[PDB]
């Protein structure tokens, strides 16, 4: 079973870059599409992006080209870098990995933990 | 050839007819000369049959980009067979480099039974 | 950015009630929907996907259905563990975007 | 059906031999039907040949977002045979539906000839 | 032989949308994949992004994602709409189809005679 | 972002000599480059791709060479409809990005 777990710090200062971590165990992070999907507390989720292994990375554009992500095949990890943030980025940060039925899919069917990030 | 094969199966068993014979043979001969062009082919790669999507994902399974080909080749056979979900991203999987017909057909008869 | 309405933001129920939840989409996503269900302080589980098929592991009175471009998420028993937030997820088009979430309330 | 050959080709012609006789004819049976079957398969649709990328810009051609298939769809079948140049973009081209084995004999044999 | 023409004013006011069109005769705009590429007056080339008919397009980072190119088949036109400009965005503006040689290619062999949009 | 150099600003030839145009990527391109020429007042000619590949019509008189990341355009014989300015663009990777042009003057 793949066990994904998020690290990083929840008290990132406003227009500050923010850092998060994601360890993949019990699975390889190659082979899969990766998404960082935000859920601001009380609100409703907000997918902030995905990236294959061996491929390209899709943003939101709603978050204006301020965010990318990455992929360190060597640790298993899955980084996300949230350039200058507001008030309005303090959220619970997932990293899901992606369905594959016959095709990788649109879906997250394994979840993180969720780490919750305040900017403040 | 086909008087040679003719002459075998004669020796084994003990005017149009004969011309009629050696032209069954001469066909038989060359359906067999087909088949063999046919595994020849296979085997050098030349034959570009598409490796089923894996049920799972899969090393070989990746976006087209994982299909990079060299800026100066000029080949004229794609590197991937792919399919792209209404559902989700582009999926990818390389085509074998010799036996891909044979390969397929192993992958189809296990799938199918 | 295609719009994923959600009807009702909350439904109230009890245990053993055939539930439903409606999505909506902006525009037709042929069927690329995703019904997904989050607890109070855990992540969400990706109940069915393609609008119609069910998750392994999920249990089987979660349905949907796609009528049109409204979709429908059923439970035909509300158990006790099945009172949570339900989000339309589409994957057609890009970015990927969910629904408001519907909060199945007791 | 193998003492029905052998009974044919002895009047175009007018113990263990026999046993090898009718083992070869087996055999050649066999061969006959393994062709019919590909060739079957072929009509149908079942083999997943890819065609050859076309050396100039055609309405076959297209990105992997041309590969739609849908949501529901289960299929095991690549829809796509595609290259991506390290030069440029991902290049797409449909698997024939039908009697893609041979169509891609003709192609093949069309650019090298 | 494919003949693209650019068209739009020439005069788009500051904190403005600029629109230009390129129409394609002689061919077909869907089938191949059609960029637009911007020289400053005096400066270098600078490509603002990528489009096919039959998928996705590609833009410049650069551009902040204020920036929308698509293609009108029936037309045979290529639109890009350039929002929010500033002085930055006085250029000569060319559509550019890519180079096809067994696969699609990130070259742009037929260019557009450009059309210089002015920002003041 | 892959940055692309050119050298020199300006070369200073006459006609009917080796001129070279020597491009720098800031990272490997897998021989993605191509050569453009640029008239005054015109549009930019797709001279060579893939850094060694003459265009259709183009005059074999150019040549590209891909020593290393470091690219070269050479000119035999430099014809006096060869006096522009000569473009290096990446294609390996995106955004696709031009070099600084060499203005090949008199």
């Amino acid at each position: 079973q793949v066990q994904l777990q998020e690290s990083g710090p929840g008290l990132v200062r406003p227009s500050e870059t923010l850092s998060l971590t994601c360890t993949v165990s019990g699975g390889s992070i190659s082979n899969d599409y990766w998404s960082w999907i935000r859920q601001p507390p009380g609100k409703g989720l907000e997918w902030i992006g995905q990236i294959h292994s061996k491929g390209d990375t899709n943003y939101n554009p709603s978050l204006k080209s301020r965010v990318t992500i990455s992929v360190d095949t060597s640790k298993n990890q899955l980084s996300l870098k949230v350039r200058s943030v507001t008030a309005a980025d303090t959220a619970v940060y997932y990293c899901a990995r992606h369905l594959y039925r016959y095709g990788y899919r649109n879906y997250f069917d394994y979840w993180g933990q969720g780490n919750l990030v305040t900017v403040s | 050839i086909p008087q040679s094969l003719d002459s075998w199966w004669t020796s084994l068993n003990f005017y149009r007819w004969m011309a009629l014979r050696r032209f069954i043979i001469f066909l038989f001969i060359l359906l067999l000369a087909l088949i063999f062009l046919l595994v020849l082919l296979d085997y050098q790669g030349m034959l570009p049959v598409c490796p089923l999507i894996p049920g799972s994902s899969t090393t070989s399974t990746g976006p087209c980009r994982t299909c990079m080909t060299t800026a100066q080749g000029t080949s004229m056979y794609p590197s991937c067979c792919c399919t792209k979900p209404s559902d989700g991203n582009c999926t990818c999987i390389p085509i074998p480099s010799s036996w891909a017909f044979g390969k397929f057909l192993w992958e189809w008869a296990s799938a199918r039974f | 950015d295609i719009q994923m309405t959600q009807s009702p933001s909350s439904v109230s129920a009890s245990v053993g009630d055939r539930v439903t939840i409606a999505c909506r989409a902006s525009q037709g996503i042929s069927s690329g929907l995703a019904w997904y269900q989050q607890k109070p302080g855990k992540a969400p589980k990706l109940l069915i996907h393609a609008a119609s098929s069910l998750q392994s592991g999920v249990p089987s009175r979660f349905s949907g259905s796609e009528s049109g471009t409204e979709f429908t998420l059923t439970i035909s028993s509300l158990q006790p563990e099945d009172f949570a937030t339900y989000y339309c997820q589409q994957a057609n088009s890009f970015p990927l975007t969910f629904g408001g979430g519907t909060k199945v309330e007791f």
